[PDB]
């Protein structure tokens, strides 16, 4: 028989989300995700000095504000014709890269780990489900708790790294159209490197190993949550000034095939979203945001983006699958020792295990290790004292698009300027790609589809529903804006 | 002594107030959670979820009626019968931010409106918005709720302003009891409801570049750190905060050193502080 389970709020994510699932014979057979809070940044932005956008857009999301900063300044750079000095490009990478480290560590320990680890006997770690399916030994659970506590310090240090050249965090002051506002000094680069060493040691010695080790006690979690097995990456982190090369290269993967990314193929649908029907199916260059909170049939403030008709996911798994880097040495070792798996590159996990509840946690840990090498490279490349900004005039009429990868997945901002003010501003964010509702054809969003098949052997303790959701690291502020 | 129960409800916020709090140095967030407060409901970090989390809050609220601290982050949108912010569901009934504040507001010892959105409306209430985003104090007043409100603004606030205001309250309550203590807190609020220990001093009059301002020596590019930032848009003259001294993120930088102040703690943020990059 059927049982319908509603969870609102889904906790240990960012923002406001309701999940409703239908369970039959011990498994999820249908799902609906509802983003329940709207602000309307795309309309708030209209009429402003375009340079204000790179501050205003950060308040979409205080967990990933550097991603919005980056997409906004890239869009403004294009619109204004600003030529960011090479040293400013690298400085921006140091600011934004440091928040990838913060965000992944925050996500695994402070958002996700309580799915597998019992915290101390005080709020906010209790009360919780009577049968929470917490499988770790006394020793391994204690390591989880000890690392959660250590990670509070490590993620704070990552924000110090962000602030060194970014001013403060949340909400950097240091990225603007034309580059970065503060030239790195020798002294502050020493400070960044010292903090980075501490973060590196934590990532290498604690975080990557604990994800594989906990994963090895939850091997069943690699066999569910596949969904569409379809992914998007739009590219991120310019490694030179020519723009021909990025740390993450763009690509689409669906139905077992790699394909190029063509942004003209993005459309946003709204049949099941609380927006005016006449705005359905628009590419972001012609995007419109007209709220309709009373529209019959709709169940979310998240629009439904589709790529050439496809429902895709984004995030570390998407990027790691598309780019297929070598696995970390410790990952290779623990895959063999704890799982009996021989792997060299990320795709060697196989499609099924990669696109899974636990595979998404593994991808995020591997990507964190990957980012260490990128930041190390930027610290070698940066030049103390070299100018990081130009000061371009505001255009009367212009347009620009900025594409990057936020920690949770693909992000683009589009801006059109008319009479020297913002005429239109459109945002297509990572958790929009993951946590969206059905499109006009009835095709589910990525997380909705990934919920299908999730086991619920105990309807009174349906812990795997939110476990699956948390693997995607949702932030509904980003999704709805 | 016993740590006071705290519920953290987010309306139209970005979670920046939670993230900023995680960056607290002294005390650390671990010490705040384990030694200073009992954070009984906070959807971003708590173990439980959904209706169970809501019911846990309601049970604690009943046991500590009149005694719990309610942290409200984000503005409260009143348009469309509250539908622009749904924070939970229990008994097959959705719970809007409007609903939640009407339920818990009257029974809190005090409401701490954290962040400029909650304090003053902020970006969700700015020009071009259409959700009826409302500041906490206005919403409570419009609904006859007399619970004391303390504003701790900023976009985001510094962690020290949030933790420090909690400690201000705890010290006062230890000395005077709950009602007498909160009265002593209200006595150190400015006309915008902000505690004077953190918001009683002006950025500009305390700024290390004030001499350059007086001399008319203005930077023409952000990266010129010698001149005053006024022509680049600095709103320090109109801003009451102690950022010049405590700085940000473990003291490693602050907005005027790095770029410009955007006046994020002020009731007219953002519109009255915009455009950000011209005077
Ligand atoms: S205008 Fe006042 S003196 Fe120049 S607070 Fe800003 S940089 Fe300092
Ligand atoms: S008050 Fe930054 S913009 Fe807000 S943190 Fe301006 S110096 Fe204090
Ligand atoms: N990371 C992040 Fe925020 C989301 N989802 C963006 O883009
Ligand atoms: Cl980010
Ligand atoms: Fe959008
Ligand atoms: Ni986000």
């Amino acid at each position: 028989g059927r049982t319908t389970i509603a969870i609102d709020p889904v906790t240990r994510i960012e923002g406001h989300l309701k999940a409703e699932v239908v369970v039959e014979n011990g498994k999820v057979v249908d799902a609906r995700l509802s983003g329940g809070m709207y602000r309307g940044f795309e309309t708030i932005l209209r009429g402003r000095d375009p340079r204000d956008a790179s501050q205003i857009v950060q308040r979409i999301c205080g967990v990933c504000p550097t991603a919005h900063s980056t997409a906004s300044v890239l869009a403004l750079d294009e619109a204004f014709g600003a030529k960011v000095p090479n040293n400013g490009r690298i400085t921006r990478n140091l600011i934004f890269g440091a928040n990838y480290l913060q965000s992944h560590i925050l996500h695994f320990y402070h958002l996700s780990a309580q799915d597998f680890v019992q915290g101390p006997d005080t709020a906010p770690f209790v009360p919780r489900f009577p049968k929470s399916d917490l499988r770790l030994s006394k020793e391994l659970n204690k390591a989880g708790v000890d690392q959660y506590i250590e990670a509070l310090e490590v993620r704070r240090i990552c924000h110090e790294m962000v602030a060194l050249f970014g001013g403060r965090m949340p909400h950097v002051q240091g990225q603007v159209v034309g580059g970065a506002t503060e030239i790195p000094t020798k002294e502050k680069l020493v400070e960044y490197a010292a903090r980075f060493k501490k973060v590196r040691d934590f990532v290498e010695q604690k975080y990557v190993p604990v994800v594989y080790t906990i994963g090895s006690k939850y091997k069943d979690m690699f066999k569910v949550g596949q969904g569409f097995k379809a992914a998007l990456c739009v590219g991120a982190f310019p490694l030179d000034n020519s723009g021909k090369k990025h740390l993450f290269m763009p690509g689409v993967y669906a139905k077992g095939k790699d394909m190029p990314f063509d942004p003209s193929k993005i459309k946003e649908y709204v049949k099941y979203s609380w927006f005016a029907e006449e705005t359905t199916g628009l590419n972001y260059k012609e995007g419109k945001t007209i709220p309709a909170p009373d529209k019959a049939g709709a169940y979310s403030f998240v629009k439904a983006p589709r790529y050439d008709g496809l429902s895709l996911e984004v995030g570390p798994l998407a990027r790691m699958w598309v780019n297929n880097p070598e696995l970390s040495p410790v990952g290779k070792k623990l895959l063999k020792d704890l799982f009996g798996i021989s792997a060299k590159k990320f795709r060697d996990l196989g499609e099924e295990a990669a696109f899974s509840l636990m595979g998404r946690h593994v991808a995020r840990a591997e990507e964190t290790y990957y980012m260490l090498g990128a930041i190390e490279g930027w610290l070698k490349e940066i030049k103390a004292g070299e100018d990081t900004v130009v000061m371009p005039a505001v255009p009367a009429s212009a347009e620009g698009t900025g594409f990057t990868e936020a920690p949770r997945g693909s992000l683009l901002h589009y801006v059109k300027v008319k009479d020297s003010k913002i005429d239109n501003y459109q945002i297509v964010s990572a958790s929009l790609w993951n946590c969206n509702p059905r499109d006009d054809m009835g095709q589910r969003g990525a997380v909705e589809e990934a919920l299908i098949g999730i086991p619920v052997d105990d309807i009174q303790n349906p812990v795997n529903v939110a476990r699956l959701i948390r693997a995607f690291d949702p932030x509904l502020g980003c999704a709805v804006h | 002594g016993e740590r006071p129960p705290v519920f953290w409800l987010q309306g139209q916020g970005c979670t920046g107030c939670s993230v900023t709090l995680l960056n607290s140095v002294h005390p650390s967030i671990a010490d705040v959670l384990l030694k200073v407060i009992s954070l009984e409901f906070h959807p971003t970090v708590m173990a439980w979820e959904g209706e169970h989390a809501i019911e846990h809050m309601r049970k604690v609220a009943e046991k500590f009626k009149g005694k719990f601290f309610l942290v409200i982050e984000g503005s409260v949108p009143v348009e469309a019968d509250g539908k622009y912010c749904i924070i939970g569901e229990a008994n097959h009934h959705e719970i809007s931010m409007v609903d939640a504040l009407k339920e818990f507001g009257p029974n809190a010892a005090a409401v701490l409106a954290v962040g400029t959105c909650a304090a003053y409306g902020g970006i969700p209430a700015a020009e071009g918005s259409e959700t009826g985003a409302t500041a906490v104090s206005k919403f409570l007043g419009d609904n006859g709720i007399k619970t004391p409100v303390v504003n701790i603004p900023g976009c985001p606030p510094h962690p020290d302003w949030i933790v420090g205001t909690v400690v201000l309250a705890l010290d006062a309550i230890k000395k005077n009891g709950l009602e007498g203590g909160l009265a002593e807190v209200v006595k150190v609020l400015d006309s915008d409801g902000r505690p004077t220990p953190f918001f009683g001093r002006n950025i500009h009059e305390n700024c290390p570049y004030l001499d350059k301002y007086d001399e008319g020596v203005m930077s023409a590019t952000f990266t010129d750190k010698v001149g005053c930032r006024y022509d680049l848009g600095c709103k320090g003259p109109m801003t009451m905060a102690d950022c010049f001294e405590r700085k940000w993120n473990g003291g490693v930088n602050w907005c005027v050193q790095n770029a410009v102040c955007i006046g994020c703690v002020e009731p007219d943020f953002p519109d009255g502080k915009s455009p950000f990059y011209q005077a």
